[PDB]
């Protein structure tokens, strides 16, 4: 059983430098002119990935920066230049014998001190908005740090390319209608569409050009109140009934407003029993809710009845809807 | 007149060295920096890097530095973005734009853009999925299962490799396609490797479990000669201790347009983490808050609205208090 000793156990390297990890073997790893020595790269919380095989061959999709050399008992892996995504633990491995072994590892981290600088964070609130045609509308934008007036405002129609609209916070790009307008400085900027035409319906972006890397805003969708729940009913699976339990789940997908009644129908008999409700929060996209009702009861009370329903009372529904199943 | 013409969509498989061009015309290519912006359907717009066509200078975002590679040829007036080893994280629209400047950067902005290039990365096809008992007592026995997909065990070799916390990778043993089994000389006595080619499954058993058998247990497939380990699973954690009172949890049951999901029932203690396609599905998802049952255990449901048997739907269930992590699919 060949023992593979790695060196060093850890190394801190500056970006763009050379790093040379070693791996020494207790016995020769050579057979018929070949060194059965391979290198694996294991990033944090991740499975290993093959980098180099038979000491000097790169695997497909492995950058020309990784290289390996050595023979018999002395091997080396070199990364020149060292990049940010090269921080991982690196293992050498041998299959020169029936019983394969790995080395201890060499953890490589990019150093570390002096660190660097943060990246700018842009926010566009709300992520979605609605209004008529022929009205003035003000849109809002924000920056994490100072960008003075280095803010662009873009326009992307679905399945279309970004269209520059405003630059330097208040300037209008060429071909942009007078109805579009820009304002703001520092951390807070505003777009303004007076007497909005149907063409002004798209996702409105924003971008900082102060410090590298460049960063864009989340987004703001244009569209132009009631919503009935998409009512479904789920029966307990084959897996669950083997547990001696039966749970029927009434799904109420996307509804507005919140006021909604759900009533359980135990095979044509209305029975308020062993049930519990769950509910999502008021959305950002459509501000609708989602509700589940789970009537939990033993296979002793269930298996008898083969057909069950769910009564849903909502403003959106002219009269209550009752979703059923046949097993 | 001033245009940035981009190359077509890309059908890419994990590990490809995809190169997308963007030929610039109607202006002085040499006079303005060419930039690259990645989109993605659910993110927004992000900065990859920029290139200087006059000489060939570069500056990328720390993220895509060694990943993406910017090239320029002034003989063809084209800029290239060579992206190597991609994943389904690089599933985005790629625009090449120019940072046009007026009055010595008195005003600088992306005025002209390329039409975009849709780059799409495949869902592996070769899969290895370890699973086992999160917790187990000393002097006891461990029992793990490697579930393989997209290849057969009759002709592929499977390795069992563990990683103890703070220790290196330790090879346990292997099962060859012809049923030959090899073990680590040191742990030979305590290990048992076996397979079920029909069920597409590999198994490992380890006895006399002491606390230094606390490790992430992996299964890895051999490639062809030299037989290095070319495909690994995500791993399965096995913690070894005297007590875990009490004890287990998370039982995963399956559940116009189609609505589908999963039920995570009777687990203690709370919480349970749920996601779909390892994160590659956050659209029309409703991960309902948990409710304390009659049985004193906790329960929740995770649903997702999707169109109407091609796209794969898998929920990633994690109940940390029991060292449990499970993945399951849904069908009618």
């Amino acid at each position: 059983d060949i023992v593979l000793t790695q060196s060093p156990a850890s190394l801190a390297v500056s970006l763009g430098q050379r790093a040379t990890i070693s791996c020494r073997a207790s016995e020769s790893v050579d057979s018929y002119g070949q060194s059965y020595m391979h290198w694996y790269q294991q990033k944090a919380g991740q499975p290993p990935k093959l980098l180099i095989y038979l000491a000097s061959n790169l695997e497909s999709g492995v950058p020309a920066r990784f290289s390996g050399s050595g023979s018999r008992t002395d091997f080396t892996l070199t990364i020149d230049p060292v990049q940010a995504e090269d921080a991982a633990t690196y293992y050498c491995q041998q299959n020169a014998e029936d019983s394969r072994t790995f080395g201890g590892g060499t953890k490589l981290e990019i150093k570390g001190q002096p660190k660097a600088a943060p990246d700018i964070q842009m926010t566009q609130s709300p992520a979605s908005l609605s209004v008529s045609v022929g009205d003035t509308i003000t849109l809002t934008c924000h920056a994490s740090q100072n960008i003075d007036v280095w803010l662009s405002w873009f326009q992307q129609k679905p399945g279309n390319i970004p269209k520059l609209l405003i630059y330097k916070a208040s300037n209008l790009h060429t071909g942009v209608p007078s109805r579009f307008s820009g304002s703001g400085s520092g951390t807070g900027f505003t777009l303004t569409i007076s007497s909005l035409q149907p063409e002004d319906i798209a996702t409105y972006y924003c971008q900082q050009a102060h410090s590298y890397p460049f960063t864009f805003g989340g987004g703001t969708k244009l569209e132009i109140t009631v919503a009935a729940p998409s009512v479904f009913i789920f029966p307990p699976s084959d897996e669950q009934l083997k547990s001696g339990t039966a749970s029927v789940v009434c799904l109420l997908n996307n509804f507005y407003p919140r006021e909604a009644k759900v009533q359980w129908k135990v095979d044509n008999a209305l029975q308020s029993g062993n049930s519990q409700e769950s509910v999502t929060e008021q959305d950002s996209k459509d501000s609708t809710y989602s509700l589940s009702s789970t009537l939990t009861l033993s296979k002793a009370d269930y298996e008898k009845h083969k057909v069950y329903a769910c009564e849903v009372t909502h403003q959106g529904l002219s009269s209550p809807v009752t979703m059923s199943f046949n097993r | 007149a001033v245009q940035l013409q981009q190359s077509g969509p890309e059908l890419v498989k994990p590990g490809a060295s995809v190169k997308i061009s963007c030929k610039a015309s109607g202006y002085s290519f040499t006079s303005y920096w060419i930039h690259w912006i990645k989109q993605r359907p659910g993110q927004g717009l992000e900065w990859i890097g920029m290139i200087d066509p006059s000489d060939g200078e570069t500056r990328l975002n720390q993220r895509f530095q060694g990943r993406a590679t910017l090239t320029v040829d002034e003989s063809t007036s084209t800029a290239y973005m060579q992206l190597r080893s991609p994943t389904s994280e690089d599933s985005a629209v790629y625009y090449c734009t120019r940072l046009k400047e007026y009055g010595n950067y008195d005003s600088f902005y992306f005025d002209v853009w390329g039409a975009g290039t849709l780059v799409t990365v495949s869902s592996s096809e070769v899969q290895l999925k370890e699973s086992g008992p999160g917790l187990v007592a000393p002097g006891g026995s461990l029992s793990i299962t490697c579930t393989v997909s997209g290849f057969s065990l009759t002709d592929s070799s499977i390795n069992w490799v563990r990683q103890p916390p703070g220790k290196g990778l330790e090879w346990l043993g292997m099962i060859w396609g012809d049923g030959r089994i090899d073990y680590a000389d040191a742990l030979k006595s305590r290990l048992s490797i076996s397979k079920d080619s029909s069920k597409s499954q590999v198994f490992l058993e380890m006895t006399s479990l002491r606390t230094d058998d606390t490790a992430t247990y992996y299964c890895a497939r051999d490639g062809y000669f030299p037989y290095a380990m070319d495909f690994w699973g995500q791993g399965t954690s096995v913690t070894v201790s005297s007590r875990t009172s009490a004890t287990k949890g998370p039982s995963v049951f399956p559940l116009g347009t189609a609505a589908l999901g999963c039920l995570v029932k009777d687990y203690f203690p709370e919480p349970v983490t749920v996601s779909w396609n390892s994160g590659a599905l956050t659209s029309g998802v409703h991960t309902f808050p948990a409710v304390l049952q009659s049985s004193g255990l906790y329960s929740l449901s995770s649903v997702v609205t999707v169109p109407s048997g091609t796209q794969t739907y898998i929920c990633n269930v994690n109940h940390k208090p029991s060292n449990t992590k499970v993945d399951k699919k849904v069908e009618p």
